[PDB]
């Protein structure tokens, strides 16, 4: 259940425990989509 | 330092190479460690200079930054990796300092390695480093300096000139100071509700080599490298409000989807639909031009089967660009980038609000390249830089020069408190130390105090690069950094030292205040960090195995 | 061993001598191919092919050098000739001379670079105000003030026999493309070279050549007025971007889609008889079905054009390039031109196009020359373009700076009069710049055989006094004064001379040690 992800850079001080959920996937940004969504629901698409 | 190698013992055997441990590990890594550091002592500041690198095709690369020169350095040593990567996390985080946290954690690992003999433990060896190095960030908040009472820019223009130095552009670095300046304060943006940040590389740099450096243009606007697509289109735009339409769409004669196979039983049929393939891609055109859009951005490649009614219709072609250039130009013009044309009702149509605007689009002919110059945006500023010089090497050279200088005045902004660079904070941190751990005592007073004059190496490197003497240099740091230590915020006189030292054009100490030399805080915080890490990484280690490849 | 380094590594000051002798090797090449007596160097490239010139630019060029430093001079080469076109020779001379005569210290004096390259900027900023002094402008205007202006490149060529016809070409050609501030480009200038003829028949003439001869025998080789149309789309059948794939049920069918395949190049043929055009040239093949009926409308057809040749033939005639044929108008179609004929040569067919020559856009014209040989063709269009460049300067910069050496022995002068009034420790730096600026107008001694003693030292003794158009005569190796010799340089020349040779000198002089071979 415990998921440790790993990104390159940084010192080890700045390691913390976040709240919710962390995405080690990123966005697409090619269509110019917005990053950033408050108050969101997230949805999860098994199809194509 | 090695000799006789190792024997090797047939009780013990592993597949692969032979496996090495006792203080031989530590002293390969020490001179591996010393390899890579007396590459980059001798281009450390401004009297330092650089080496030069052949990638055997005859061709090479001259530069002063030492990240460069250690990404070109392919070190087969296990540790030696970790040096050559801390300086591709240096430049790309905080983006200064590279040369210096290679020096630093080098003499880091040369002073525990002699302490590792004196048979203190390593673990003591790296609390004490740990225990000076939370005091020693202490001491650099203390010493912090918020801008006040400047006048203009004054302030970042004097930082900026401290990158300049070591590098070709540090001649140049009195007109240069002006141009980076205003280059990183025109791509202002706003985001996280409030928050001022800064793009990296937003500011183009296009190389063209000739007449001189010193007469480099700072163009009010973004610059894109590209070639017409036409050589009839018009190269100068006259007039206001000049409409800039950015594209993701190609304009080509287009196969249909490989899902569709077409069979037809009649020939009469093979006139429309022959004619169709063409007449489809004149639908999302006609109605760009009809807009009056005079510039036409796109991504893709366009054939010269959509070149002709740009001729008819007075609008510039562009044919493949950048990605990341072309977002830039939209934002600048107030255009929006379309990355597939699409409307929300099921019928194309074109909105007037996807084209830019500017004061004019200019196309100049730099030597024998020709680039577009967009000047006067409307919705966010830009600017860009053209560097001129001799010979195509030396814009090699001023592109990384150019791009360290907009690092350290992007962290600038960021943080209002600044510290004086020239060595001062190194010889001030090794007098706060030589005071500390005198308390505690114990075995870990020698660990620190070895940590105290590491810090030493980069003062004292400097002065060696100058052919000068270093002793009388290094002699005067310590004097005034030490009896003011103790001083009482009253009757003044006292601290009014110790803040400046370490002059090598002169060789004299001055007031670096005066002097304008200048370093933010964020390059000396997070290095010694760095720089740590790479020392406690490769002190741990007591033995080697290498396992020979399949 | 230890990633991939050392082997020898060059350390200390032999790291900087290595940088000074390879480099200053570079200019003793081509120290021969300066001046109006300069020699030829023949140079073998792998190809197999064979390069002679005196132009130090395509000399550089070929040559592979084999080292971190002179390879920086040979990048020089092109910083001269993109630029500019002219004093390629003199930049890899001076910069050559400026690394030896300014910075032999280090191996005496132990000065630091940074100490010498604070002076050389402070001697660049000296040395571009003592070139605008001395610079006298002259009138753009006058044909008589050009054509001795442009003889000034040609003084060190072998067309300095043609000198009298070459400035006619050169005059022409540049006025031609010039736009009206009055930007021109030599992309539009066509290189085109006739084997064999007399130099003296070489005449520029307005239009494009063509190779290429007419396809049909009734195609009429001689037009009055042609109207030219170019098109970008073949005359062939368009196969498309997908496949058809006609599945054929009936055998009536299958005929009519041959049927089809005449008739719909019929119907792009008909398009083009709207306009009656006299001559079509189209961009890629052409079937010998589509001639026929352009033939019995009275179109000429062509062989298939590269795209750089259609971007002139549409700035000769004033034609649109038009690719769809049923976008083809009249307004687009080139008129003005003045004859169209075919001429017989052993070699190739050349079909020739005449501007009516009566803004607009600018003009296209191609330059015909007739040489001795092949060799002796490519010689004459490196010449014509560094003479054509000269008028390039003039036009955008009036200014015009003293030739014949006078240029950089006046830099000298000043320079030494400001190396004792500036005293300081950057003083010897300052004034060994002046050294290096007087070696230039030495090698025009050197190679007319006179005494470098004695001339030099009266010149710098007459400058002051006399003039400062005073300079070395190339031909009689005497004292003389640039206006009566009545040869003349632009100022650009000589701005990109000091700049380069400086600041490619500032580069070398940073280098601390160098490793060979790390990896690709
Ligand atoms: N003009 C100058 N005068 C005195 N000290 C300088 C000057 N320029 C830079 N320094 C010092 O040299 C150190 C290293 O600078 P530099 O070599 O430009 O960056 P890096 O070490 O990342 O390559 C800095 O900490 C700074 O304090
Ligand atoms: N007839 C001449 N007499 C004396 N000096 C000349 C003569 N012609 C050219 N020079 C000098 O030689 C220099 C280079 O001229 P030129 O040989 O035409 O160009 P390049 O050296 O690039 O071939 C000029 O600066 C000029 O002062
Ligand atoms: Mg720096
Ligand atoms: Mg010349």
């Amino acid at each position: 259940d415990i998921r440790l992800v790993k990104k390159v850079g940084g010192t080890i001080d700045d390691t913390e425990m976040i709240d919710g959920v962390v995405l080690t996937q990123t966005a697409i940004k090619s269509a110019g989509g917005p990053t950033r969504k408050e108050k969101a629901k997230i949805g999860l698409i098994q199809f194509q | 330092m090695s000799q006789l190698f190792n024997n090797s013992r047939s009780d013990t055997l592993f597949l692969g190479g032979e496996k090495i441990s006792g203080d031989d590990i530590r002293n390969q890594n020490v001179l591996a460690t010393m390899a890579v550091a007396n590459v980059v002592k001798s281009s450390l500041g401004p009297v330092g200079l650089d080496k030069m690198l052949v990638d055997d095709i005859g061709d090479f690369t001259v530069t002063n930054d030492g990240a460069t020169i250690l990404s070109l350095l392919d070190v087969q040593h296990p540790a030696g990796k970790i040096l050559v990567e801390l300086a591709q996390q240096q430049d790309r985080e905080i983006g200064d300092g590279t040369t210096s946290v290679v020096i630093i954690a080098s003499e880091l690992l040369k002073r525990a390695n002699e302490l590792v003999k004196n048979k203190i433990h390593p673990t003591t060896i790296i609390t004490g480093f740990r225990v000076a190095l939370r005091e020693a960030i202490r001491f650099i908040n203390e010493v912090l300096s918020t801008s006040v009472d400047t006048l203009g820019k004054e302030t970042l223009i004097n930082i900026a000139k401290t990158s300049m130095s070591s590098k070709i552009i540090g001649a140049d670095s009195d007109f240069f100071s002006n141009m980076v300046v205003d280059a990183l304060l025109a791509v202002k943006t706003q985001n996280s509700k409030g928050e001022i940040k800064y793009p990296v590389k937003a500011v183009n740099v296009l190389k063209a080599h000739g007449k001189s450096a010193t007469e480099s243009l700072l163009v009010p606007g973004y610059a894109l490298n590209c070639t017409v697509a036409s050589q009839a289109m018009p190269k100068r735009i006259a007039g206001g409000n000049v409409k800039i339409a950015c594209l993701d769409l190609n304009l080509q004669k287009a196969r249909m989807a490989m899902g569709v196979q077409i069979n037809i039983d009649d020939p009469e049929q093979l006139e429309q639909i022959r004619k169709r393939e063409a007449g489809i891609v004149l639908e999302r055109v006609k109605k760009i031009i009809d807009a009056g859009a005079q510039v036409v951005l796109t991504t893709k490649g366009i054939d010269d089967l959509c070149l002709k009614e740009f001729v008819e219709a007075k609008i510039m072609g562009v044919r493949r660009c950048k990605k990341e250039d072309l977002r830039r130009i939209a934002r600048a013009t107030g255009a929006t980038l379309v990355s597939s044309m699409s409307n929300l009702e099921g019928e194309e149509t074109f909105e007037s609000s996807y084209l830019g605007l500017c004061d004019e689009v200019v196309q100049a002919k730099f030597s024998d390249d020709e680039c577009i110059l967009i000047k006067g945006t409307s919705k966010h500023s830009s600017s860009s830089i053209i560097l001129r010089g001799a010979n195509d090497y030396s814009l090699d050279e001023m592109e990384r020069s150019l791009h360290d200088s907009l690092s350290v005045v992007k962290r600038t902004l960021e943080s209002g408190n600044v510290v004086p660079g020239g060595g001062c904070v190194e010889a001030a941190l090794n007098i706060y130390l030589d005071n500390f751990a005198t308390t505690v005592g114990s075995r870990e007073q020698l660990a620190i105090a070895e940590f105290a004059a590491a810090l030493l190496i980069i003062p004292k490197t400097l002065a060696v690069n100058a052919a000068k003497d270093s002793s009388e240099l290094v002699a005067k740091l310590r004097s005034y950094h030490a009896a003011s230590q103790m001083a009482k915020p009253e009757d003044v006189k006292r601290r009014s030292y110790r803040n400046y030292g370490l002059d090598l054009i002169r060789g004299k100490i001055v007031d670096e205040i005066h002097a304008g030399v200048l370093e933010p805080t964020i390059s000396k915080v997070k290095s010694l960090k760095s720089a740590l890490e790479a020392c406690v990484a490769i002190l741990r280690i007591d033995t080697m195995i290498t396992v020979d490849p399949e | 061993v230890f990633m991939n380094a050392s082997q020898e590594r060059t350390t200390g000051r032999q790291a900087q001598i290595s940088n000074i002798t390879a480099a200053k090797a570079v200019a003793d090449v081509i120290r021969t191919c300066l001046g109006p007596k300069a020699m030829l160097k023949m140079l073998l490239d792998p190809m197999g092919g064979l390069v002679l010139t005196n132009d130090g630019h395509a000399i550089l060029r070929e040559i592979d050098v084999a080292h971190p430093a002179a390879k920086s001079m040979l990048e020089l080469s092109r910083t001269q000739d993109e630029e500019v076109g002219d004093g390629t020779t003199t930049v890899i001379i001076l910069a050559g001379e400026i690394l030896a005569q300014c910075a032999p210290y280090l191996i005496e004096k132990n000065i630091h670079p940074v100490i010498i390259i604070q002076a050389l900027k402070k001697a660049l900023t000296d040395a571009l105000e003592v070139i605008k002094q001395v610079s006298k402008p002259v009138d753009v205007e006058n044909d008589a003030a050009m054509k001795k202006l442009i003889q000034a490149s040609i003084g060190t060529k072998y067309v300095i026999h043609w000198s009298e016809k070459m400035c006619e070409l050169a005059l022409d050609a540049v006025k031609t493309v010039r736009k009206d501030f009055e930007i021109d480009i030599k992309r539009y200038v066509r290189v085109e070279k006739i084997p064999g003829g007399d130099v003296l028949d070489s005449r520029v003439l307005k239009g494009v050549l063509l190779n290429k001869d007419v396809v049909h025998p009734k195609m009429s080789r001689h037009i009055e007025n042609p109207r030219v149309v170019l098109l970008d789309c073949p005359l062939e059948y368009k196969k498309g971007e997908s496949q058809t794939n006609i599945e054929i049920e009936k055998e009536e069918d299958w005929n009519r889609i041959l049927q089809i395949e005449e008739e719909q190049v019929q119907l792009m043929c008909e398009q083009i008889l709207a306009v009656r055009p006299t001559l079509v040239i189209t961009e890629k093949g052409v079937s010998d079905l589509a001639q026929h009926y352009l033939l019995k409308g009275g179109c000429s057809v062509l062989r298939r054009v590269k795209k750089s040749d259609n971007n002139r033939i549409a700035r000769v005639t004033g034609a649109t390039i038009v690719n769809r044929v049923e976008d083809l108008k009249e307004s687009d179609v080139g008129t003005n031109c003045g004859l169209f004929k075919v001429e017989m040569i052993g070699d190739e067919y050349f079909s020739f196009l005449d501007n009516c020559k009566e803004s607009g856009l600018q003009k296209a014209c191609t330059i015909m020359l007739r040489g001795g040989s092949k060799d002796i063709l490519n010689e004459i269009d490196r010449n014509l373009q560094d003479a054509m460049a000269v008028a390039r300067n003039v036009m955008l910069s009036p200014s015009l700076s003293p030739g014949g050496g006078a240029t950089e022995m006046a830099v000298s002068v000043k320079l030494a009069e400001k190396a004792k009034q500036l005293e300081g420790i950057q003083q010897w730096p300052y004034q060994a710049v002046a050294d290096a600026m007087e070696c230039i107008p030495r090698t025009l001694i050197q190679n007319a055989g006179g005494d470098p003693i004695r001339l030099l030292s009266q010149l710098r003794a007459k400058h002051a006094q006399g003039n400062f158009t005073t300079g070395i005569d190339g031909d009689k190796g005497k004292i003389v004064d640039m206006v009566s010799y009545g040869i003349w340089e632009p100022e650009v020349i000589k701005q990109q001379s000091v700049k380069t040779a400086i600041e490619s000198a500032c580069l070398l002089l940073r280098v601390d040690d160098i490793v060979s071979g790390v990896r690709k």
